[PDB]
């Protein structure tokens, strides 16, 4: 039985590795996406004012 | 920055607008010095014509 519990508890760690693994993948797209979004934001919004 | 930036330049075109407003007021002829009076009575001058 406790080989079969910890062969579930291998299983669960291996799954939540296998979530981790996606998380930060994810991660570093978002971050990514932010520095464009900020870029974008200081290009269209903020430096035509001194124009006008 | 932008909200702050955004009203200086508010205040500085609503000044600009009523600056305008008020040279178009002041260029008006009707206001300005003492043109030689018109040769022709006019049609307003209803004491002339009588």
């Amino acid at each position: 039985q406790n080989i079969q519990e910890a062969c579930l508890l291998l299983d669960k760690k291996q799954k939540h590795i296998q979530i981790l693994i996606k998380g930060n993948s994810s991660s570093k797209s978002q971050i990514r996406r932010s520095s464009v979004e900020a870029q974008k934001y200081v290009q269209d919004k903020l430096l035509p004012w001194p124009q006008e | 920055v932008y909200r702050e930036l955004g009203s200086i330049v508010q205040e500085l075109k609503e000044s600009g607008d009523k600056l305008e407003e008020r040279l178009t007021m002041l260029s008006d002829v009707n206001l300005l010095s003492a043109s030689k009076p018109r040769s022709n009575i006019d049609s307003k001058d209803l004491t002339s014509h009588r």
